[PDB]
RNA sequence: AACUCUUAGCGGUGGAUCACUCGGCUCGUGCGUCGAUGAAGAACGCAGCUAGCUGCGAGAACUAAUGUGAAUUGCAGGACAGAUCAUCGACCUUUCGAACGCACAUUGCGGCCCCGGGUAUCCCGGGGCCACGCCUGUCUGAGGGUCGCC
RNA sequence: UUCUGGGUCGGGGUGUCGUGCGUGGCAGAGCAGCGCUGCGAUCCAUUGAAAGUCAGCCCUCGAUCCAAGUUUUG
RNA sequence: CGUGAGCUGGGUUUAGACCGUCGUGAGACAGGUUAGUUUUACCCUACUGAUGUGAGCCGUUGUUGCAAUAGUAAUCCCGCU
RNA sequence: UAGUGACGCGCAUGAAUGGAUGAACGAGAUUCCCACUGUCCCUACCUGCUAUCUAGCGAAACCACAGCCAAGGGAACGGGCUUGGCAGAAUCAGCGGGGAAAGAAGACCCUGUUGAGCUUGACUCUAGUCUGGCCCUGUGAAGCCUCACUUACCCGGUGAGGCGGGUUCUGGCGUCAAGCGCCCCGCGGGGCGCGACCCGCCCCGGGGACAGCGUCAGGUGGGGAGUUUGACUGG
RNA sequence: GCAGCCAGCUUAGAACUGUCGCGGACCAGGGGAAUCCGACUGUUUAAUUAAAACAAAGCAUCGCGAAGGCCCUCGGCGGGUGUUGACGCGAUGUGAUUUCUGCCCAGUGCUCUGAAUGUCAAAGU
RNA sequence: CGGGCGCAGAUCUUGGUGGUAGUAGCAAAUAUUCAAACGAGAGCUUUGAAGGCCGAAGUGGAGAAGGGUUCCAUGUGAACAGCAGUUGAACAUGGGUGAGCCGGUCCUAAGGGACGGGCCUACGCCGUUCGGAGGGGAGGGCCCCGCUCGACCGAAAGGGAGUCGGGUCCAGAUCCCCGAGCCCGGAGCGGCGGAGACGGGCGGCCCAGUGCGGUGACGCAAACGAACCCGGAGAUGCCGGCGGGUGCCCCGGGAAAGAGUUCUCUUUUCUUUGUGAAGGGCAGGGCGCCCUGGAACGGGUUCGCCCCGAGAGAGGGGCCCGCGCCCUGGAAAGCGCCGCGCUGCGGCGUCCGGUGAGCUCUCGUCGGCCCUUGAAAAUCCGGGGGAGAAGGUGUAAAUCUCGCGCCGGGCCGUACCCAUAUCCGCAGCAGGUCUCCAAGGUGAACAGCCUCUGGCGUGUUGGAACAAGGCAGAGUAAGGGAAGUCGGCAAGUCAGAUCCGUAACUUCGGGAUAAGGAUUGGCUCUAAGGGCU
RNA sequence: UGAACUAUGCCUGGGCAGGGCGAAGCCAGGGGAAACUCUGGUGGAGGCCCGCCGCGGUCCUGACGUGCAAAUCGGUCGUCC
């Protein structure tokens, strides 16, 4: 909704900031350890609550 | 004819939602949010049941940046009590006032 | 009708996020978070459910100033003095 | 011919088995230390490139000190190269939270003191405060409650 | 697959429906203007007209094109 | 007591409800009455039709045919004389 | 065998466990008539979307092994066994005979010393409630009981505003005292008293050692709790 | 006393007219005579029962004057009815109107006595 | 020597893989086609044209809740979007939500919940304006005056001061830009002006003056005033009739500017023809408001009513609302057309009327209905009150003067979707989910059907056939007409409107559109029903 | 731990074309010796009627029934101050 609160929309924004995928450096130094963020949600699948 | 929708929030057609249709310079037919109607006050005697004269009919909040001569008339209670119901005050003043002298 | 019908008049938050606990079990109405029991001044913390007392429980936070004092023990909670210079 | 079935080779599918193990489990030992001087927990934020984890708190991927003695490393860049790491007695440590001016699906609404600025007034910014219960003491009081003095 | 043959059009036959558009009318309840003229459903004539008719109707009478080339078999 | 992935649910035989009898009652009736979700085949056979089929051979291919076997079918009535 | 109207020793109708009646109303149950129609005689034709074929895409239920029959016997209805009939690749579209087809540890029935919902005149209790004793509970008087006392206790009212004893002639107006007395400041200013009586021990009323509280005791108690409600048996 | 001018939209009547067709599509009650049940409107088993079931107005009974009736709470003589006061609140039955509603108090239950003979706890004697 | 020591079963557990099976299936809401462009690649993207649909109770335009970046640009075409994809709500990289006057914030509604007290072994519970020594504020200068005083929380649809016009972006907008305002708060001088303030009687003296007008309703830019009290506004339901005003729609200009048609006809058809807030003025509407006066032969008057010696009619006034028109704004801007230039400058126009059982919205007015009476509070205002303050002859105290000037207005939300693909239902699910706006024709209609504005490709795919059997078209069907079936199940008949005609029974209301009839088109006329000078 | 579904209550909001029957009240005109009646019009009441939206969900025991859907779809239908 438009009417957000402050709390709901940081909440939000740090969720949005997480959403990122992993950098391409990443993969060359824990050596292909960490192949993908597996934490991506998207906004129709996955939902907040 | 062109339809038009609301310039605010509030979607349902409350007391505080009223509007009324005005045409801008830009030939456009625009909604206008308008102002709740105002009243004008009642006599402080509770019979008469016009509303008092020579008072501006707007609301409470709208009273405190009117003129005083715009809120009242220039007779004794004018602007709380009528002319009809004041003539009644002063005639029942007196002749009771009188009545309490015979008794004496 | 009670099933698919039914799912589609929800759209009024039961519960919020806590302040306390930052748990979505915050009830509205009641006013009390459902999971730490916010505002009461006491946490609940039953003992029929240890999967929730291990998941709440010291230790499974940051425990900025309680890893200190374990720090600050081993060392006899030495205060006041500093290490002699070179 | 094809198709079907059987057999073996090879190739797939699949993941068993085996070998491995910075993990678990169990036993034993020594300690046995939270918090209004703000705990546990939570939220948010913090890296040159950084999502998570982890570590930190606007001094934010660490400051100082001490020990150590040349690295960190994915890529750089740059070290005032005493690098880095460890220890950790100094310092720092946002918001919520027993959470404490009143509240909170609100970064909402107040009060006091002081300081600085625009100019005592007001406005702006900063600092210190204002919860509840209770103890000792001070101060200010209350009641013909019991007296004294009149 | 050229002695030819096969298509596409056209024509005719057939049947279906029902008298086309346009034009004309000294047909038209009338009405409106100056016998004239305008408006006017319908009506008459042209006009059993018009329309469409093998795509699974019939017959060519003409016109204009077309002739290839998949796989396999003793 | 052929035949509900053939149908139809009228009846019986869930839960609603009414009446009568019975029971203190909850309820019962082998009494009556009213309303009451009839799900799935694309698998294998069988059957119905439809392609194709003797992988070995101077066989390939076409026409006209023969035919085992299987199916099978007609039925009843009236009027006149 | 329906419907309606009658008949009524009515298995087993009946009067607020309401009887009888009844306009209007009814997606209520039922019967008949007209009209109407493919409901039927008796089916046919047309259209769309499918089924079908194709490109792409692409499941599930189900599955001991499987899948031609007749009889036989058999756990008394084979698909396999016996004796016969027999039997030819690989498939398509249908189809609903069979697979005692799938779906679901039969819901009917019985059994279990397995429950639960619910009901009573089941067994055993229980909240509540009634009643008695004790307790807070004292005081005075009269003949255990009655009547009094207020201070316990209880209730009500109020912004705790006048307790005890010594303004009705109108749908005005009423707000910190006029006035008088006394006294103090340097004609301006201030205080006190009367006005507005004194005294008093409880604010004013209504109860009153009774209600009520606490605790034992008896009754009541399917409101509630727990549990039970044999077995054998041609089910 | 009207003349001039302006302004619509309906209604009625008539002629003519086409193939007697014309609410031409669309929109849009089949009707009648009876029985049963419930008066009606309303309500109900979300996901098999929309009903004759529930409710209903009306009718009738019951309880209760507040230290009360009914009911809540582990508890405060706290709370609901109750910002209430019998034309009210609470508990039931029946179910509009019309017409009536008979007989039975033995049984069960409720209730009222106490010239109450029995049974009869704790405590007290 | 010690075991967690040997599996085919347990509708075993976990994981994996088959047959079925290139099978069921990708079949609800009419629709696509041609060409071109980009591209390795096109039924599906884009552009144009064509033909269609949603048809204003939209498949349209905006919100609430909810979602939380889904918004926008660019790139990618692996995976996903049940065919494809040059496309996407996918992925990747960037960007985007700007407020004193929109909302939150303020108020209390139901309610929640502290405080006192009580309860509870206790965590705690009860209770909610009551109940405590519950006041922290004074005026007056060390003294007397304050509870009707119960914290606080609780509405993004209640109450609640004040922002509108034009323009601007790839996405923002009543917030940005420009322009025009407004509200509130703030000012020992609160900065000026005006008001208070106009003069009298004696010859310098002395005395006034907290405004003024109208018979009145009431009017003047202001026009002292506390405690306390009174009252008003906030703040009143539903329904019906009528009237005023906008918006829309409609009609006439033989009106202007473009455009469509022009085979024939059409002085034709279509489109555009405008002005914000605030302020001033004036129409219009309303008034149990005033003065004069006096009514029966009662009169006035509405669609209905209602009104009148407690005073009509009539005449003359007063007040309120004026969202209508004019003006300031403000034509400079906005639209329309034409012209030049370039890769922004000019010209012209933006006109004049008619109406309505028209539809909405709104402001009014008169009623109807209730054994239903249809909120509180913040806040604001008027009056009563005359305690006080002010100067002694020109001023002072004081000022509600949008007269004017000066200063400030913090914090949070703000993009987008809002539903046949951004919410919920495991999904781009035929389900569910609160509102606002709403055109032309037909017609009684917000019915169905068609069209415009806007939107769209037919709803998770195309192509070719047109068998059976289905589902739907509520397709049609000779003769018979319920013989079907448990049963007229099914759908068939009837249907609108006008004119006639309507029984049994009844609670007199009804039954009733009972039943049963006739009529209905087109065209050309006639007649009647108005207003205005 | 839940009343985001649903049941009831409370508070504050929002919403419901066009027609039909047409009650009180009112007006005027007839009939009558009077009591009073009759006719027309007006008026717009109703848990009134038809019916759109909405809210419901009767029948087809239609569709669907490994569905669009763990209850949906179509027509029909109930109500719609
Ligand atoms: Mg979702
Ligand atoms: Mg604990
Ligand atoms: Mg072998
Ligand atoms: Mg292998
Ligand atoms: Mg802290
Ligand atoms: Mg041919
Ligand atoms: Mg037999
Ligand atoms: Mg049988
Ligand atoms: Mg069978
Ligand atoms: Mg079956
Ligand atoms: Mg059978
Ligand atoms: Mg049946
Ligand atoms: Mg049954
Ligand atoms: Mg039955
Ligand atoms: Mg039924
Ligand atoms: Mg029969
Ligand atoms: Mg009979
Ligand atoms: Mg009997
Ligand atoms: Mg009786
Ligand atoms: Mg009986
Ligand atoms: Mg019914
Ligand atoms: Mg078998
Ligand atoms: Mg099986
Ligand atoms: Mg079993
Ligand atoms: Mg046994
Ligand atoms: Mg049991
Ligand atoms: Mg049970
Ligand atoms: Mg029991
Ligand atoms: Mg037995
Ligand atoms: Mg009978
Ligand atoms: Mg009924
Ligand atoms: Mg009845
Ligand atoms: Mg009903
Ligand atoms: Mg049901
Ligand atoms: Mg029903
Ligand atoms: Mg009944
Ligand atoms: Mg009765
Ligand atoms: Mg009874
Ligand atoms: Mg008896
Ligand atoms: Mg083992
Ligand atoms: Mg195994
Ligand atoms: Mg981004
Ligand atoms: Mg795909
Ligand atoms: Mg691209
Ligand atoms: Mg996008
Ligand atoms: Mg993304
Ligand atoms: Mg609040
Ligand atoms: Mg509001
Ligand atoms: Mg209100
Ligand atoms: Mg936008
Ligand atoms: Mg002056
Ligand atoms: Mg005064
Ligand atoms: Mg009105
Ligand atoms: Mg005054
Ligand atoms: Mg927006
Ligand atoms: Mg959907
Ligand atoms: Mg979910
Ligand atoms: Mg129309
Ligand atoms: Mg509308
Ligand atoms: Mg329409
Ligand atoms: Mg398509
Ligand atoms: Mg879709
Ligand atoms: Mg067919
Ligand atoms: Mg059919
Ligand atoms: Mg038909
Ligand atoms: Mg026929
Ligand atoms: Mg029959
Ligand atoms: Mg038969
Ligand atoms: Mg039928
Ligand atoms: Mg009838
Ligand atoms: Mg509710
Ligand atoms: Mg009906
Ligand atoms: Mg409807
Ligand atoms: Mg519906
Ligand atoms: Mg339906
Ligand atoms: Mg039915
Ligand atoms: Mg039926
Ligand atoms: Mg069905
Ligand atoms: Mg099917
Ligand atoms: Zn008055
Ligand atoms: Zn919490």
């Amino acid at each position: 909704a438009s009417h957000k609160t402050f709390r709901i929309k940081r909440f939000l924004a740090k969720k949005q900031k997480q959403n990122r995928p992993i950098p391409q450096w990443i993969r060359m130094k824990t050596g292909n350890k960490i192949r993908y963020n597996s934490k991506r949600r998207h906004w129709r699948r996955t939902k907040l609550g | 004819v062109q339809r038009l929708t609301y310039r605010r929030r509030l979607s349902y057609n409350t007391a505080s939602n009223k509007t009324r249709l005005s045409r801008t310079p830009g030939n456009r037919i625009v909604y206008l949010y308008t102002k709740k109607t105002g009243k004008s006050p009642k006599s402080a005697c509770g019979i008469c049941p016009g509303r008092l004269r020579g008072i501006r009919a707007v609301r409470p909040q709208v009273l405190m940046r009117l003129s005083k001569t715009k809120k009242h008339v220039s007779r004794a209670y004018g602007g709380s009590m009528c002319a009809k119901c004041v003539r009644d005050r002063i005639k029942r003043a007196f002749l009771i006032e009188e009545q309490k002298i015979v008794v004496k | 009708t009670k099933g698919t019908s039914s799912f589609g008049k929800r759209r009024n938050k039961t519960h919020t996020l806590c302040r306390r606990c930052g748990s979505k079990a915050y009830h509205l109405q009641k006013s009390t978070c459902g999971k730490c029991g916010y505002p009461a001044k006491r946490k609940r913390k039953y003992n029929w459910s240890a999967k929730a007392k291990r998941r709440s429980t010291t230790g499974t936070g940051r425990m900025r100033h309680m890893k200190v004092v374990f720090r600050r023990f081993r060392n006899g909670f030495r205060e006041g003095t500093v290490p002699k210079p070179r």
